[PDB]
């Protein structure tokens, strides 16, 4: 009879240490997915800009070949 | 009974507290500051919506490159566009490696060769690791695309990439420059290029120095007219001198009736040096002279009437020069800026660039240690005021895209200072408009010295034309005084020989260097000079003429007959015919016209190696009339002739046909 | 209904005509381009019904479908199912088929199936012609507001020509420059050709200039030769806009008549609001009953005859009588009445055992599947039969009429009646299992309830009007709070007989209950019924 409320204040202090240690899991697993998916989203910035680089080089390869027999206008 | 019934009522109303919380978050939460982008969605979307661009673009590059052409092709430019494909595809993590696509030369290293593999091995960082250019080069030979020109590809050096050409393509343009004219495709659409060239000082006698900038000046001017640039020619004449005040003061005495009676004044310099003697000696003259050089700055009606008449004699002597050299020109010497020069002097105090020194106002270029004088000690404007208030009008009114200044190599300190200063106040940018100084050497006689004559001061240029058609005639009565059609071929020869040699032996010699005027080496019938060109040029329009082939029999046969290139020497000539726009591009860039003369001579060298080798017309021995005409080898002598004739139109040399 | 679209040969204009009535226009085309119109169609009054692969098709689209496919079918013409591509919209395959399915569910075979993208070549070709003929320039502004001024109007022709040629060759940046018309009407906002850079469904890649609904769905009426072209009623201040592209290129025209935007109350149909409700959990799928999507009403039962007959009653004009489910659920009451047979079933399954009745197991007995002369199906009788406890109370109020002590009640389609005997309660106080002998009431005695014996199935799903009142929008703040009385719910007890069947869109009457249709979760073993309409109540 006098050992239920002693075991209860062991398993209710368990919810205590559970949901603290759970909130360090639930916020370390946030930094993991954040640190990764962030530095990939600035690695789309190294593709998307390198894309415009090899895009602008190519519009001026066409426009040097579409004057070869065609008309060009300004500017623009 | 009801805590289950009303909890739903606090659950029915809590819904709106969630529904409307999500509602007003849609409005005041989005972008309230400098940046704007969804990274999860959009940055994964611009990656495809623009990766779809390289494909829709490449498909449109394949459309307009497929459908040709009505022109010629800068062969070397379209090779750096198939290596531009090949090399950066072979190595996707390099930005701009060298593209040394040169000819060179004798079909030994093939026709063309690219020494770029070095500049990928030479690109030797990432901690000094040995990368042999040979494995570098052949990694580009398996990663070079498909084209309309290349037959075989080779390696033979440390990393040398020697290239060979497909016969099929080489001859396809030889016909192209034949049926549709030998023309270059509208290069640089609607750009405006003005050229400052002739520009001698009025009432001073125009000389050989100011003549070198007349032939170099208008030869360039017709280049950009041929390329497709909207060119306008400028005569930066010197009708704004403090010396012009010295003239009218001598006029007010010589002729008090200049305003009502036309003045009988013959030579400019004898009248000039008459005003000069008045100048140095007299004191009443010199105080009348510079008191009227400020009257004319003020647009004085009576004083200006004098000034207008003065030029009409030194400019009748000038149009006696342009008529011969066929120099089309538009005169705007410093006389034109006397209005706006005053508004430029003002701009450099408003900007606070001008420093106060010695009763003068001078400006300091951060590139040299030599300042400019824009304000004289007597309120007069100089040369630094002129070409600086004129480099703005050629920038903000004419709105040029590039201007070429053709004066000697002695005023280079001046121009690269007016340039740098122009950029300073912020009129143009060194890479939005390329303002470049077309400099040249000094005129020397056959005695290495100043030019020239017995005395000889400044040699009058009209006599050069006089001793230019006498020299060109004494050789042309040996013995063509009979073969020549009286009016036609005497005129056509001696007026093409005279203005041909003179223009040429100065454009053959390097522009930047000292031109040695040698009237015997310039008209040497056996030399690089136009003496040999115009003679061997009629000689190519004579292999066709001596075969009875009229203006229709060649212009139809060209449209139908394909050209053969099996022999080694006809392959050596067939190449140089199409080098023509690869030589014209180099001179659009470096503006050294001395590499065109090297080329117009280059095809005539491989021609005498050809016309002697493969027989154009060859029947027969023991009877010599007919027949063995190789029409495809007759199209060659119509191609070489159409090329040089448009290349002569550029040099300024009027071509001849019969001689 | 085609009695009412034939009466539009008693209102409109026959094969050809065209110049007779509408916003008629006479150019060097009227008598000589309409000559070619009849030289290709032969007359044959062609119409079209053109939705999108994004489309969801709700009941109000049945006024659209019945109209086009109907006038054609009525006055001997054809009608194009024309899928509106225009701007590329990913894929969504479920509605790509939902449309084709629903079109046939009503009973129309579309003459042809076309996409808008099929004609991107001649739409571009006529676009090139429009820039040259004038009334077509290349401008910008937008998105500097498509509503602020009007710039670049009478620009140089060739400039807008080479720019339009550049626009598609990829010489642009997905936003810079559009292609407009010299448009007036309205508020003169012209956008004929925009620029995207997005893959397409039908003509993928290759393309990066794509027109717009206004430009696209005007010419295609011409292109495919349409002589009516029935627009809904958002297209009112757009009559000018449609007749503008034709004649400006000179073409055989439509005429474009408008009908009234007939929605319905108690209803929400937009997929941004529905695919919400899918994920909230108030509803099952987009074909969940009580949704009023056409693919849902199919699930709910609702015969395609009943949906069409409703249209012949309240439609065929320009009046947009956005009406109620009550007058529509009363139109399907008309059809399931005699398109679906009787069967009867029990829900509150109460074990009733019959002591004294003849023979052994089963005994067939046949049921009037229809209170007509067509014929009888059979379901096993006594003993151990099943009535629901909602037809038996121990103490009845005088209003009772079912089973009471000493108050026997008839068994439907049977010459027998049970008198009621001893009853069992079991453990607690639940009316567990009752028993009785049958007096075979040829002796005349009214309560006549339904029953099953040697029963069967599993699931019956009951559905109410999802919102307790009307189209959640008219300022109650907002739309996701009319989802009251659950609605819901299901009964996976349910004992039905051998009348069924066992196939899964058949319809029934469950005698003295409701009209019920089979649902696509059914097999032949674990079958499942939707309750479609309420049996004539209210």
């Amino acid at each position: 009879d006098a050992v239920l409320k002693r075991l209860e204040q062991k398993g209710a202090e368990a919810d205590q240490i559970i949901e603290y240690l759970k909130q360090q899991v639930s916020l370390l697993k946030e930094k993991a997915i954040l640190q990764a998916t962030l530095r990939e989203e600035k690695k789309l910035r190294v593709e998307n800009a390198k894309l415009k680089k090899e895009i602008e080089e190519l519009k001026q390869e066409l426009i040097q070949a579409e004057i070869q027999n065609g008309v060009k206008q300004i500017p623009f | 009974d009801v805590l289950v019934s009303e909890c739903s009522a606090r659950l029915l109303q809590q819904e709106e507290e969630i529904k409307s919380l999500t509602a007003e978050i849609d409005r005041l939460k989005n972008c309230g500051c400098l940046g704007a982008s969804p990274n999860l969605e959009q940055l994964q979307e611009e990656n495809l919506k623009l990766k779809y661009r390289l494909n829709i673009l490449r498909k449109s590059l394949q459309a307009e490159r497929n459908k040709p052409t009505k022109n010629m092709i800068n062969i070397i430019s379209r090779l750096q566009e198939v290596f531009g494909h090949a090399i950066k595809a072979a190595y996707p993590d390099l930005e701009n490696p060298p593209l040394l696509v040169t000819p060179s030369q004798q079909a030994k290293f093939g026709d063309y060769q690219c020494n770029s593999a070095m500049g990928i091995s030479q690109m030797l960082k990432t901690k000094e690791q040995k990368v042999n250019p040979r494995e570098i080069a052949e990694n580009i030979t398996k990663h070079l695309p498909d084209n309309e020109c290349i037959e075989k590809v080779e390696i033979a050096g440390p990393g040398f990439i020697n290239v060979h050409l497909r016969k099929d393509f080489v001859s396809e343009q030889l016909t192209s420059l034949l049926v549709n004219g030998v023309q270059l495709p509208a290069l640089g659409e609607n750009k405006k290029v003005i050229v400052d060239f002739s520009s001698p000082n009025i009432a001073k006698e125009m000389h050989v120095g100011h003549l070198r900038s007349t032939i170099i000046g208008e030869s360039i001017s017709r280049l950009f007219e041929f390329a497709g640039y909207d060119v306008l020619r400028l005569n930066h004449v010197g009708d704004w001198g403090t010396q012009f005040g010295m003239l009218i003061a001598h006029l007010q005495d010589k002729f008090p009736d200049y305003l009502t009676v036309s003045p009988p004044i013959g030579d400019l310099q004898v009248f000039y040096k008459e005003s000069k003697k008045r100048f140095d000696t007299e004191e009443e003259f010199k105080k009348r002279a510079y008191q009227c050089v400020v009257l004319l700055q003020g647009k004085n009606p009576d004083i200006t009437k004098a000034w207008k008449l003065i030029c009409d004699v030194s400019r009748q002597e000038l149009n006696k020069i342009y008529d011969a050299l066929d120099v089309s020109l538009i005169e705007r010497g410093e006389s034109f800026y006397q209005d706006r020069m005053n508004d430029i002097v003002k701009e450099f105090e408003d900007r606070g660039f001008v420093q106060v020194d010695d009763g003068r106002k001078i400006v300091f270029v951060p590139g040299c240690s030599i300042p400019l004088t824009i304000v004289k000690s007597d309120g007069g404007y100089t040369y630094d005021t002129s070409d600086l208030a004129a480099i703005k009008q050629r920038l903000f009114e004419e709105k040029a895209d590039m201007i070429i200044y053709v004066v000697d190599n002695g005023q280079s300190v001046h121009f690269q200072t007016i340039f740098a200063a122009a950029q300073m106040i912020g009129w143009y940018d060194p890479k939005v408009t390329r303002v470049f100084h077309a400099g040249f050497g000094v005129v020397l006689g056959e005695d290495k010295k100043k030019f020239k004559t017995r005395s000889g001061e400044t040699v009058r240029l009209m006599d050069l034309l006089g001793e230019g058609l006498k020299r060109s005639m004494d050789k042309l009565k040996e013995k063509e005084r009979d073969k020549v059609l009286t009016a036609e071929e005497l005129n056509a020869a001696q007026t093409s020989v005279a203005y041909g040699c003179i223009k040429y032996a100065d454009l053959s010699h390097n522009r930047l260097n000292d031109y040695i005027f040698s009237f015997d080496k310039m008209l040497d019938d056996r030399g690089n000079t136009a003496a040999y060109l115009l003679y061997a040029f009629t000689r190519i329009r004579s292999i066709a003429r001596l075969a009875n082939i009229d203006e229709e029999m060649l212009q139809k046969a060209a449209r139908e007959t394909k050209i053969l290139l099996d022999h080694e020497k006809e392959w050596k000539l067939g190449r140089c015919i199409l080098r023509f726009p690869e030589i014209l591009q180099k001179i659009l860039d470096d503006l050294f016209l001395h590499t065109l003369c090297d080329y117009i001579y280059e095809l005539a060298t491989a021609f005498t190696e050809f016309y002697d080798s493969c027989y154009c017309v060859e029947k027969d021995r023991q009877t010599g009339k007919i027949l063995k005409v190789n029409m495809w080898r007759m199209l060659l002598c119509e191609a070489v002739a159409a090329v040089m004739a448009k290349g002569f139109d550029i040099l300024g040399i009027k071509p001849v046909q019969r001689m | 209904l085609m009695e009412q679209l034939r009466g539009e040969a008693l209102k409109f204009h026959k094969p050809g005509e065209n110049y007779k009535t509408p916003g008629y226009v006479v150019t060097p085309h009227t008598m000589n381009l309409l000559k070619q119109h009849l030289e290709i169609t032969g007359g044959q009054v062609r119409t079209r019904f053109p939705p999108e692969p994004n489309g969801i098709l709700h009941i109000g689209h049945a006024k659209a479908i019945n109209f086009n496919f109907g006038y054609a079918k009525a006055n001997n013409g054809i009608c194009f199912l024309r899928f509106d591509d225009t701007n590329p919209e990913k894929e969504e395959a479920k509605f790509f088929t939902a449309i084709c399915d629903m079109v046939a569910w009503l009973g129309y075979t579309p003459y042809k199936v076309t996409y808008a993208s099929d004609y991107f070549d001649q739409l571009y070709a006529w676009a090139v012609e429009l820039i040259r003929r004038g009334l077509a320039y290349v401008c910008h502004q937008r998105g500097e507001e498509l509503k602020l001024p009007s710039p670049w109007r009478d620009r140089p022709m060739e400039e807008s020509l080479l720019l339009f040629e550049a626009m598609r060759k990829g010489k642009f940046s997905e936003g810079e420059a559009t292609l407009r018309m010299k448009l007036v009407m309205g508020k003169m906002d012209p956008v004929a050709y925009r620029v995207k850079y997005t893959p397409h469904h039908r003509t993928g890649d290759k393309w990066c200039i794509y027109p717009t609904y206004d430009y696209t769905h005007c010419l295609c009426d011409s292109i495919e030769h349409i002589t009516h072209s029935l627009c809904t009623k958002e297209f009112q201040a757009r009559r000018s806009s449609y007749f503008w592209l034709c004649n400006a290129l000179d073409v055989y025209c439509p005429v474009q008549w408008e009908y009234g935007r007939l929605n319905l109350h108690y209803a929400v149909v937009s997929k941004r609001k529905i695919l919400q409700l899918v994920a909230t959990g108030a509803v099952r799928d987009w074909d969940d009953p009580r949704l009023f999507t056409l693919t849902a009403l199919r699930r709910r039962g609702f015969p395609p005859e009943a949906i069409n007959n409703f249209c012949a009653r309240v439609g065929v004009t320009v009046a947009q009588t956005t009406m109620e489910p009550h007058l529509l659920e009363a139109c399907v009451r008309d059809v399931l009445n005699d398109t679906a047979p009787r069967a009867m079933a029990v829900l509150e399954s109460l074990r009733v055992i019959i002591t004294n009745f003849p023979a052994a197991k089963s005994l067939d007995i046949q049921v009037p599947n229809f209170p007509a002369d067509e014929g009888f199906h059979q379901v096993p009788f006594a003993p151990i039969v099943f009535i629901e406890r909602t037809d038996f109370k121990e103490e009845p109020e005088p209003g009772f009429k079912r089973l009471a002590w000493g108050q026997p009640v008839g068994l439907r389609h049977t010459g027998y009646v049970i008198e009621l005997q001893h009853v069992v309660k079991g453990p607690s106080g639940c009316v567990e299992s009752l028993e009785v002998t049958c007096r075979r009431a040829d002796a005349g005695e009214k309560p006549f309830i339904h029953w099953v014996s040697q029963p069967l199935m599993c699931e019956v799903r009951l559905y109410e009007r999802l919102f307790q009142h009307e189209d959640p929008t008219e300022v109650p703040g907002g739309f996701l709070s009319d989802l009251n009385l659950a609605s819901l719910h299901v009964v996976d007890a349910a004992l039905v007989d051998c009348s069924v069947a066992l196939a899964p869109f058949d319809k029934f009457q469950f005698e003295r209950l409701g009209y019920f249709s089979v649902d696509p979760d059914s097999h032949q073993g674990k079958l499942v019924f939707n309750r479609t309409v309420t049996l004539k109540e209210d």
